[PDB]
């Protein structure tokens, strides 16, 4: 929660007004904020960044691979490359435009 | 025409590269193909997509159906067009001259016919002597290895038929199905 972030960042003294404005509005103007209830979550990537086993998307032969984008990649422990080599080893195919 | 899309599955495999092939995969479904949709879906560049489309347009691969919004459909009957002309050019490079073993003088690297060194043929040595220098002649040597090229092309150009047999056969059987 915003209070938990404040807490962990030791920025809790942002002022209740700002704290409130951040909570009610900043995390509301948020594009498609995936928020089950109390706690905010990740919106862009539907799939958990688990660096492995996208055989579902490979066998999803209904959209020619579903526009596998790199924007949601290379930010993990292995810069896509480590996964790709195994990804190269496996069916996964990598290219760039 | 499901097996017409099979000759297509085999030419994309056989010829055009990933960037082309990914676009060509979309061309698989000949129901509706707009420019905005294909751009957004392929996640490609617009200038570059226009280049590929322009390239495919050059193939007459697609019949641009205007609304303006577009639609794209197969035109190539040039599978034979690549075939008749390529076979001609390879048979030209294949069909060699003759033994064409002209004498050649290793010192001056001059070239002679069997006829050239025959006038030179020196009866006192029972062999062929070069013209301006009496050094003995040799084989045409390297010159044109058109005979080695003939053998290579034959193995190489006719060796790609087996891997094309799936499609050479599907096309033939599909064309028969089309009537
Ligand atoms: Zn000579």
């Amino acid at each position: 929660t915003l209070d938990e972030i404040l807490d962990e960042t030791q920025h809790l003294d942002i002022g209740l007004k700002q704290k409130q404005w951040l909570m009610t509005e900043a995390l509301v103007n948020n594009p498609k904020i995936e928020v089950i209830d109390g706690k905010y979550a990740f919106k862009p990537k539907y799939n958990v960044r688990d660096k492995k086993a996208l055989l579902r998307l490979l066998d999803q032969h209904d959209q020619r691979g579903l526009g596998g984008i790199l924007l949601e990649d290379i930010e993990e422990a292995l810069p896509n490359s480590q996964k790709a080599v195994k990804a190269l080893g496996d069916q996964i195919l990598f290219v760039n435009r | 025409p499901a097996a017409l899309k099979r000759l297509a599955k085999y030419v994309i495999r056989g010829f055009y590269g990933i960037e082309h092939a990914l676009a060509l995969d979309i061309l698989i479904r000949n129901s509706c193909v707009k420019e905005e949709d294909m751009l957004e879906l392929l996640k490609f560049d617009r200038k570059q997509l226009r280049s590929v489309l322009n390239n495919l347009k050059g193939d007459k691969f697609i019949k641009c159906r205007m609304r303006y919004f577009i639609n794209y459909r197969t035109l190539v009957n040039v599978v034979k067009y690549k075939l008749d002309h390529m076979r001609r050019r390879i048979e030209t490079d294949e069909r060699d001259s003759t033994n064409r073993a002209s004498f050649k003088c290793p010192v001056c690297s001059s070239t002679f016919t069997d006829l050239e060194a025959n006038q030179l043929f020196d009866p006192m040595t029972g062999t062929f002597r070069c013209t301006f220098c009496h050094t003995e002649v040799e084989e045409d040597e390297s010159a044109m290895p058109k005979k080695d090229a003939r053998t290579l092309l034959a193995r190489f150009n006719e060796q790609i038929e087996p891997i094309y047999a799936l499609l050479r056969e599907t096309e033939d059987v599909n064309l028969a199905y089309e009537i």
